């Protein structure tokens, strides 16, 4: 619930391209301790 | 503009304002290994 407001009010509030975002991204380069494999929750770029 | 910024990452010469050229990129991307390409490109490619 809480990722999902986040999500509208960076897509809508903070004026950001969803394009520009990504929900989950796996690591097995074991980046701390989320899963097996650490992921994120909310990532938005710029044009890179 | 906007247009150009949101698919400068997809392709390796995106920057270049050449965009007709990106085409090629594509069809790099969408063909199989060992895939048949047929294309009517203007003589620019070839000779400029």
């Amino acid at each position: 619930i809480v990722r999902a407001f986040l999500i509208d009010r960076l897509v809508n509030e903070l004026d950001y391209k969803p394009e520009y975002l990504e929900t989950e991204k796996e690591y097995t380069i074991k980046g701390g301790h989320s899963k097996i494999n650490p992921r994120v929750d909310v990532l938005v770029k710029d044009d890179k | 503009t906007q247009t150009q910024r949101e698919v400068r990452n997809a392709f390796l010469f995106g920057d270049k304002k050449n965009s007709e050229n990106l085409f090629i990129e594509r069809y790099y991307q969408l063909l199989k290994e060992g895939g048949r390409l047929g294309v009517v490109l203007p003589e620019s490619v070839f000779d400029t």
